[PDB]
């Protein structure tokens, strides 16, 4: 029962929040590795899960968590696990700051249940083949649907839509990183482009071709292989966001 | 170095010159006694005085008091609102520079943002000006930031957002020191005023939100305009200053 | 009660406790130690206690009772300090069973009321005197006992503690002819209990009981009277003090 | 802690049972958070039961393993209703501290939850509509409790304020069906108090929209022998508690 | 909550009758010596160093550094009690 | 800890100070002065105009306690008592999220609607403990037809006015909660059975420890000092929930 | 110094049972030494888990086990009346008296109160086969032990008792055999044959209790073969016995006179732990008993049933006590209290 | 040492069977016990 309650959900956070961290610098064509060093290994990987998550991150029983859940992604959802660490880690990193106002876990959970139920909605809009286009440009063309439809609810879910809008624009945010642009400049520069002239196609070049178009960088996301991503990220979240105690005796 | 200690031993004591000013704003405000050096306790709900008679001695902190002076002779009453929004904009930028942003850019996108803020606040109006107090004039900021934030490119429409969402301080103060629940009644208010209502806002006296104007204060625009404008010139001023030199 | 009717029988006791043995026609010398050298030897009760700085205003309330009575009637000093430390060392012993304060005033103050009844019954004319030694304490005492088998009430247990506390009196006259205290008062007792056996009292230089009607000892019926009126009303005016608070003016 | 006998003893038990009931309090209801109970294997174990939350945990205190049975008798014959009878129970005696601090006595604290709670269980079987069905989610600890306050008021004696205070323990009930939801708890059951005032006996918390509803209407029901066991056991398991007025450990 | 602790408690029933005994014992230890033909002087320095021969009990008690306050005493109401008779002293102490 | 709790502690510790002197029969408190002179005295209109209070709500407590006094020459030590009262359940009530604010706008709402209800119980005011044990009862079944965010500041402003008459029965060695539970159940057949309107008047009685009618036995009260009282004690309570922060200069 | 510690540990031996006394008497959580949480009300299983180490309070512990094998009732009464005596004995030895002078005083007022016992009596058992007058008369032993279903129990005892039963006493309290089916409810129990009660229990720890109820039950048949003779129970024969042997007191003097009042006194310690145990004042029913005492009633004593401090006959109530269960209680009560009375200055011995 | 307690007012068994630290009152003891069994019972007398 020690640190229990809504502190202990500030120490759940910061250790789903670790093993995001790490994460979050191998995402792009352009993500740094890492180097596997156990009692006998040299393997240097960039890719995802067993490489790189299941065999590390025994902590908080949460972290164990996050890749216990990260399972269901790979071998079953093509190969996209590193974008759903990096999204729950930042869907709670912004329910990090929701908490501080004093909104319950719970609505959190409904309003990114909500903010997911609208980005899927989006996400199919987007078809384009069974396909998405974009790199970095799925997750903008649906932060900016989830931010419309935010100041249509008026519940504390309005905030948890936010939140998910403001935690959705870090996948083109480790894209930005991770090479040798400004994530904020760049995310922004290509978000303003989405909108003033409708193609969410505009994505960052995490190689640096030249054309921030991900249509004819042929750069592609399966569709189910995205909405997955949205889903399999909330129900880990509304996982980790709802658990309000780690006994042990 | 020095830089991002004296932008945030500047910004951590005007943002201290405000959270003791904040729960006295409004016709329901907390009163707050005044510890003087030689005993005495007086008990007042004014922000006005408790800014009077401070001993701030911190150089932000003074300069955070020094704008209710000007709040006070160049519109009368707005003593208390102004500090509390020239606390909160500088809160939003204690974020923004986390991330990583340039001082020069969260002071070149508040004037972005005033100037687009005086255009709402002259919409609002009801031409005499009077606009429809209570709370409407800052959610109305929030709002219509956060619609035009997202017509903005680079790291502008990044400091315009957190302009909008540190509007949304003086409605929540006003919401609690009327007996509500803050958030719930912010998100109801911005839910109306994204459907059409321009005069909605908290009224202190019923204990809610309303519409009808009858019992809904109607302030001058100088008073609004007058805020915004100092207040974004304060934290312009703040923000562009490092290096606090004893000559 | 509380710690204060208990903090204020205390410092009753140790006020009595002081000058309890500077009774009797064989009273025991005390020394007073002054701050540079000190000794000065004195068998007066009231020098003693005008030289105490005892700053407890329990205790500084019994050295002032008891200078008013000693510039009003001259003799019957020394026992109004005591009965007034007996009378409030037998009320702690219900204020500890939770008696409330104004149940032991409502008993003090009625058993006064019959106090003064045998007084004016066991007297003799030429005002009158009354028998000296410990005889009219022992008389008085077996009168309440006597009265207190028909009070069928709380306030009972608080009446005989009253009766058997005027008996410290014959307790000091036979203590200081270093006679046995108890041996001695059971026999008082036990010569009380008849009939015409109300003038006994103790022989205050040989430490045996003689019929103070052949002893020649009598003490006039106005300083018998004074004396216990003021033992309990100082009994009654420490009981009933609730709070010592400051105080400015 | 004192713990010694009497006063001191009774309030360490009423913490024991207050902590025990602490560690399962947010899983009650149909969405509650949940736990992340871990055993000596590294088995990572999450379960929205209370049932299930008690027979993983070590309960190490005399007191709160005597709460701890009762609710797992009330489990094992039962079913439903293993986490609000330790909620009621625990609630019961977080209630009766303030006035146990004070010389009221336990004997007298049990000739209170004995009789109101017989007249409570006399209620439901009075007030259950049809096998016989009452409606849940509150809209019963918010009736009961509006009976047993108003009969209490008319009880010349020290039972008066104990069964005001057994009836005031009773919102808990539905107040945390609502503080889990996050539903603003003095809010919900403010209206609930003033709708059951008036008249509406089934009007209890609403989890789909924060706001009261006629839980009979809505169909979310509960069988009236099962809430009777309920409070029984409860009731029991604080006599059971509030009766103790020492631990005697065996030296060896 | 001002003024509430019953000072001035010392030498209770026997603890004053032992210091009393103490001191007189050892006052006595003093005089012992000097009683009688083939005695024993006494010195009696003052602060400036004036060094007396004092064989006797009269100048002694009146002189003499005593420490204890109950030898003090005994010597004050002793002196005082040699005017009467001449000099009877170093008997009395002993 | 908050500056809100601390003059909660304050007006609690000055009433703690004056409620044990308040019926006719009430236990006396000492006032230790400067040089020591201590005055031994019950009747707190002299109390709080020689206590030396240092605290700033202890000070406002004062203030208006002699602003009562010197408006009515009555029902000053009341005042006091009822709003620690007061004070100690609005502490109790902003503790779990009930924001000072509903708490003032009930006791506006209860302290007008209880002078609205005296205008029911007066000829003169029955006295001793009944005005209060019946607006306890009517203003518990004023509050819960009402159901707004002060719906609950009116049941501790109900179940707080009762503090007189479980006072004035502490200082009779009667009891606490039997007799003023007699009281309140006499007071409910008064507002729930019609023909029973007559035991309006059943206050208590200081004497025997059995509640009496204090209408046939002539223990009234005026009108004026009683509604003064709810209306000052109200005033004080508000004036010190108010406040929220100690600003240092 | 060395006979202050004696009591100041018989005092805490009688605070840890006092208040387990009446049917209102508390239910501690005994820990066993293994173990096992049986919370139980009994005051004589208390003192096994217990093991007081004391040897002052272990001769207490000693007398009382000797109450336990003599009769089967007043194991309390053995230990919360031996502690007022001590209590009080140093409440006198501060006086001074000695330890000699107020152990003789203590015999002298044992050997008059078992000469008023005789005296207090005021039933019987006419008929110890008549099974009402054998439920309704056994029902104090197990109501004072188990409160709720007393007379159930009552009755279910009676039948096994009056039945093994022959027609010139020869009870055997070991003949009755308890059974412990782990069944569900007290009312299923019965009575089977030697007899023996099935006793079904819901958990195996609320009928243990009933177990030793009923020990305490056919206990009390026991005696009520031996002796007849029945006195008024709940603090009559208790506020009776002190106010007599106050008056004897009263009319012996010497410095027994205090040691005798002293013992009235320790009478008076039963009712009012029989009333502090159930939420009355103990000064305000004190005062009511021996108001109605001193008019004669001679059978009023504590009403259990009501919340404030009242008083109740009970002979017409049939809260009745046996002769011999008091008569050695009192007996072994004294004995206990003269002998830890003696014993001063508690050596260690030498390793044999 | 196992906690058999033993009520005895008497000179022999309580020499003869008690924790007496003391060096020399052991002595005292050993000599007083040794010297009260050609007289059959005077210690209690001796000591004194
Ligand atoms: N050539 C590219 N240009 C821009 N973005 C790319 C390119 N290739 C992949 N991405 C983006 O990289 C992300 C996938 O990261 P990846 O390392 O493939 O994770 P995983 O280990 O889950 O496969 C997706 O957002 C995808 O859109
Ligand atoms: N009747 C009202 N209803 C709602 N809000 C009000 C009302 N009157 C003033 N306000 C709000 O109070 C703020 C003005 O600050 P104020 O506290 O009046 O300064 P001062 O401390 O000088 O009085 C504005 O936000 C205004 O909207
Ligand atoms: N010769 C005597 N024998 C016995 N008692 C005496 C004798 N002389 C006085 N007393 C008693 O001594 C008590 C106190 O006398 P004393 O010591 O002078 O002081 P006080 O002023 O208190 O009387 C009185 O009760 C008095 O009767
Ligand atoms: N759909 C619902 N709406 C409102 N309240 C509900 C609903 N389902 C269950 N409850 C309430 O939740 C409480 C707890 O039930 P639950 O925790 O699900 O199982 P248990 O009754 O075993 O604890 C019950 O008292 C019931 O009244
Ligand atoms: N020459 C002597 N032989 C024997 N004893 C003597 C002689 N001179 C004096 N004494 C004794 O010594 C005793 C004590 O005398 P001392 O103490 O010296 O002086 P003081 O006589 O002043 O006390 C006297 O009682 C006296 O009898
Ligand atoms: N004789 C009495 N019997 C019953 N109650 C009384 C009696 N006298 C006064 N009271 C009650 O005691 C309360 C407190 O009054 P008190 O504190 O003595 O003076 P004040 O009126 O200044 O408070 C009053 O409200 C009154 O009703
Ligand atoms: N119903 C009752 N009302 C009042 N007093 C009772 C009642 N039943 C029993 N008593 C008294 O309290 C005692 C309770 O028995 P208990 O103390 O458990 O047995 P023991 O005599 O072995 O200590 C009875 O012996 C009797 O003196
Ligand atoms: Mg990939
Ligand atoms: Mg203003
Ligand atoms: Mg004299
Ligand atoms: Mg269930
Ligand atoms: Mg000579
Ligand atoms: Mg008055
Ligand atoms: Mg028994
Ligand atoms: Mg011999």
């Amino acid at each position: 029962s020690r640190l229990m309650g809504l502190e202990a959900l500030k120490s759940h956070i910061m250790a789903a929040k670790a093993v995001a961290n790490t994460m979050r610098t191998s995402l792009g064509p352009n993500g740094l590795d890492k180097m596997m060093v156990d009692k006998d290994g040299d393997v240097t990987v960039t890719n995802d899960g067993a490489t790189i998550l299941s065999m590390m991150d025994v902590d908080h029983q949460i972290a164990k968590l996050m890749v216990e859940l990260s399972k269901s992604q790979d071998d079953e959802i093509g190969d996209g696990t590193t974008g759903v660490v990096v999204l729950a880690g930042a869907l709670l990193e912004e329910a990090e700051q929701l908490l501080d106002r004093g909104i319950h876990p719970i609505r959190i959970a409904d309003g990114y249940e909500q903010a997911a139920r609208v980005a899927i909605e989006h996400l199919d809009k987007i078809s384009d083949s069974r396909v998405v286009y974009g790199g970095g440009a799925a997750e903008i063309s649906c932060a900016l649907a989830v931010s419309q439809e935010a100041d249509k609810c008026p519940t504390l879910e309005q905030y948890a839509m936010r939140a998910f809008a403001d935690a959705l624009e870090v996948i083109p945010m480790a894209l930005s990183e991770n090479s040798g642009m400004n994530p904020i400049q760049t995310m922004t520069e290509v978000r303003a482009r989405q909108v003033k002239e409708m193609n969410p196609a505009l994505g960052i070049d995490c190689l640096h071709k030249g054309t921030n178009d991900m249509k004819q960088q042929h750069v592609i996301e399966t569709l189910i292989g995205k909405k997955q991503q949205i889903s399999l990220a909330t129900q880990m979240v509304r996982m980790i966001l709802k658990i309000d105690d780690i006994r042990k005796p | 170095d020095k830089p991002a200690q004296i932008r945030f031993s500047n910004i951590s004591a005007a943002k201290a010159v405000a959270d003791a000013i904040r729960t006295s704003l409004g016709p329901k405000g907390m009163d707050k006694m005044i510890q003087d050096g030689k005993g005495d306790v007086t008990i007042t709900n004014d922000g006005a005085t408790i800014l009077k008679q401070m001993q701030v001695l911190h150089p932000a902190a003074r300069m955070l008091v020094e704008l209710s002076k000007a709040q006070d002779i160049e519109a009368g009453d707005g003593t208390t609102s102004v500090v509390i929004i020239a606390g909160s904009l500088l809160d939003s930028c204690t974020k923004l520079l986390q991330k990583g942003i340039h001082p020069t850019i969260i002071s070149e996108s508040f004037q972005k943002a005033l100037e687009k803020g005086i255009e709402i606040l002259t919409d609002m109006s009801r031409p005499v000006a009077l606009i429809a107090g209570g709370g409407a004039p800052e959610i109305e900021l929030a709002l219509r930031l956060t619609e035009y934030s997202r017509t903005l490119s680079g790291m502008e429409s990044y400091c315009v957002r957190a302009f909008a969402d540190a509007m949304e301080v003086i409605p929540s103060t006003l919401a609690e020191n009327a007996g509500l629940n803050p958030i719930s009644t912010v998100t109801e208010l911005r839910n109306r005023h994204a459907q059409g209502e321009k005069t909605a806002g908290i009224n202190v006296r019923k204990g809610g939100i309303s519409n009808i104007l009858e019992e809904l204060v109607v302030q001058p625009l100088l008073v609004s305009v007058s805020a915004l404008t100092l207040a974004t010139e304060t934290v312009r001023s703040i923000l562009k200053i490092d290096d606090v030199v004893n000559t | 009660g509380r710690k204060v009717q208990s903090g204020n029988i205390n410092a009753a006791k140790t006020i009595a406790d002081i000058i309890r043995t500077c009774l009797g026609p064989k009273s025991m010398m005390k020394m007073l130690l002054d701050p540079m050298g000190g000794i000065v030897m004195t068998n007066d009760g009231n020098a003693i206690l005008r030289e105490i700085q005892v700053q407890h205003p329990a205790a500084k309330s019994m050295i002032e009772i008891s200078r008013t009575q000693d510039e009003e009637v001259g003799d019957g000093t020394t026992s109004v300090i005591i009965l007034a430390g007996e009378m409030l060392s037998v009320a702690e012993h219900f204020l500890e069973q939770q008696m409330h304060p104004t149940v032991v005033i409502s008993a003090y103050r009625k058993a006064l009321d019959d106090m003064i009844s045998t007084l004016k019954k066991i007297s003799i004319p030429v005002p009158q005197l009354v028998p000296g030694g410990g005889a009219s304490e022992m008389a008085v005492a077996h009168a309440l006992t006597e009265k207190s088998k028909a009070m069928t009430g709380v306030e009972q247990w608080p009446y005989r503690a009253v009766a058997q506390a005027l008996e410290v009196i014959p307790r000091t006259l036979i203590q200081n002819c270093g006679a046995s205290t108890i041996r001695l008062l059971t026999s008082l007792r036990a010569k009380h209990t008849q009939e015409n056996c109300e003038t006994w009292g103790v022989n205050g230089e040989t430490g045996t009981l003689v019929d103070m009607k052949e002893l020649g000892i009598w003490e006039p019926l106005a300083v018998k009277l004074q004396t216990y009126k003021t033992a309990v009303e100082t009994a009654v005016l420490l009981l009933r003090i609730d709070d010592i608070v400051s105080g400015h003016k | 802690t004192d713990s010694s006998q009497g006063i001191p003893q009774l309030v360490s038990n009423i913490s024991a049972c207050q902590v025990i009931a602490e560690a399962v309090r947010t899983t009650l209801g149909p969405r509650g958070m949940d736990k992340l109970i871990v055993d000596g294997r590294g088995k990572a174990t999450i379960s929205n039961d209370g049932a299930t939350i008690l027979k993983l945990l070590d309960v190490v205190h005399p007191a709160a393993k005597t709460l701890v049975d009762i609710a797992k008798s009330q489990d094992a014959e039962v079913g439903d209703g293993t986490t609000s009878v330790t909620l009621l129970a625990a609630e019961f005696l977080k209630q009766v501290k303030p006035y146990v601090e004070e010389g009221l006595h336990p004997q007298i604290i049990i000739r209170a939850f004995r009789t109101a709670t017989q007249l409570a269980v006399n209620k439901i079987k009075e007030i259950a509509v049809t096998d016989s069905v009452v409606a849940g989610g509150g809209a019963i600890e918010m009736e009961l409790s509006k009976y047993l306050r108003d009969y209490s008021r008319t009880i010349p004696g020290k039972q008066q304020l104990l069964i005001g205070a057994y009836a005031k323990a009773l919102e808990i009930i539905p107040r945390q069906l609502c503080d889990n939801a996050g539903f603003d708890a003095t809010n919900i059951l403010n209206k609930l108090r003033a709708r059951h005032a008036q008249g509406g006996t089934w009007y209890g918390v609403d989890i789909n929209n924060e706001d009261i509803a006629d839980n009979f209407e809505a169909f979310v029901w509960e069988p009236a022998m099962v809430r009777i066991n309920a409070l029984t056991a409860a009731s029991e398991a604080a006599c059971l508690i509030v009766s103790v007025d020492e631990t005697i450990k065996n030296p060896r | 909550v001002k003024t509430l602790n019953p000072k001035a408690e010392v030498a209770r029933a026997q603890a004053a009758l032992a210091v009393n005994i103490s001191a007189a014992r050892g006052l006595q230890d003093v005089l012992r010596t000097n009683l009688g033909p083939k005695g024993t002087m006494k010195m009696l320095v003052s602060g400036a160093g004036d060094i007396k021969l004092t064989k006797d009990g009269n100048v002694l008690l009146h002189e003499m550094q005593i420490q204890h306050p109950t030898a003090s005493l005994i010597a004050k109401v002793a002196t005082a009690q040699d005017d009467i008779t001449g000099d009877g002293t170093t008997s009395n102490v002993l | 800890e908050t500056i809100r709790s601390q003059n909660v502690m304050a007006a609690a510790s000055i009433a703690n100070i004056v409620k044990s002197s308040l019926g006719p029969v009430g236990l006396d408190k000492m006032l230790v002065d400067d040089i020591g002179d201590v005055t031994i005295t019950n009747d707190g209109a002299t109390i709080l105009k020689l206590l030396e209070v240092e605290h700033p709500a202890a000070k406002v407590l004062c203030e208006l306690a002699d602003l009562q006094d010197k408006e009515v020459g009555d029902g000053t030590t009341s005042v006091v008592i009822i709003a620690a009262e007061l004070l100690k359940n609005a502490d109790e009530l902003v503790k779990q999220k009930i924001h000072p604010t509903s708490v003032i706008s009930g006791y506006r709402l209860a302290c007008k609607e209880a002078v609205r209800y005296i205008n029911e119980n007066l000829i003169v005011v029955p006295g001793g403990g009944a005005v209060e044990a019946a607006l306890s009862i009517y203003l518990e079944n004023y509050a819960t037809s009402m159901g707004s965010r002060e719906q609950l500041a009116i049941a501790e402003f109900a179940r707080s006015l009762l503090v007189i008459p479980n006072t004035l029965a502490v200082n009779a060695a009667q009891d606490s909660t039997d007799l003023v539970a007699k009281l309140r159940a006499f007071h409910n057949e008064a507002q729930v059975n019609p023909e029973r309107k007559n035991l309006k008047w059943i206050g208590l009685d200081l004497s025997n420890g059995k509640p009496r009618d204090n209408k046939q036995a002539g223990v009234f009260e005026p009108t004026i000092v009683k509604v003064k009282s709810l209306k000052f004690a109200t005033e004080a309570a508000i004036t010190i929930l108010r406040i929220d922060d100690l600003i240092k200069l | 110094e060395a006979v202050y510690r004696n009591i100041q540990a018989c005092k805490e031996l009688a605070q840890t049972t006092r208040t387990a006394y009446g049917p209102n008497g508390m239910n501690k959580m005994v820990i066993n030494h293994l173990e096992k949480l049986f919370v139980t009300n009994d005051a004589a299983t208390i003192l096994r888990e217990l093991e007081v180490q004391h040897p002052a309070a272990k001769m207490i512990v000693m007398a009382s086990h000797m109450q336990e094998q003599e009769v089967g009732d007043g194991t309390n009464f053995v230990l919360v009346f031996a502690g007022a005596l001590l209590e009080l004995a140093e409440e006198l030895l501060r006086i001074g008296l000695s330890v000699s002078e107020v152990i003789e005083g203590y015999e002298i007022a044992c050997r008059k109160a078992h000469e008023i016992l005789p005296n207090l009596v005021c039933c019987s058992a006419k008929n110890l086969r008549d099974i009402d007058e054998v439920s309704s008369l056994l029902r104090t032993s197990i109501m004072s032990k188990q409160y709720g279903n007393e007379v159930f129990l009552a009755k279910l005892i009676a039948q096994a008792c009056v039945s093994i039963f022959p027609d010139s006493g020869h009870f055997n309290v070991d003949n009755i055999r308890v059974c412990k089916i782990l069944g569900s409810g007290i009312s299923s129990s019965s009575v089977l044959h030697i007899s023996t009660i099935v006793l079904r229990g819901s958990t195996d720890n609320l009928m243990d209790d009933i177990e030793r109820a009923v020990d305490d039950g056919v206990n009390t048949f026991k005696v009520l073969t031996r002796d007849k003779r029945l006195v008024p129970g709940g603090g009559a024969t208790e506020i009776e016995l002190a106010k007599q042997i106050t008056s004897y007191g009263e009319t012996c003097p010497g410095l027994e006179q205090y040691a005798i009042k002293k013992f009235a006194e320790a009478f008076e310690a039963i009712p009012r732990a029989l009333a502090e145990n159930s939420g009355v004042k103990a000064n305000e029913v004190i005062s009511k008993l021996y108001a109605v005492h001193q008019e004669g009633n001679k059978n009023v004593g504590l009403d259990i049933e009501a919340e404030v401090p009242a008083v109740k006959d009970m002979l017409e109530a049939g809260i009745l006590d046996t002769y011999l269960g008091k008569y050695w209680a009192i007996k072994l009560a004294t004995n206990a209290a003269v002998t830890v009375l003696r014993v001063d200055q508690i050596i260690m011995a030498k390793p044999a």
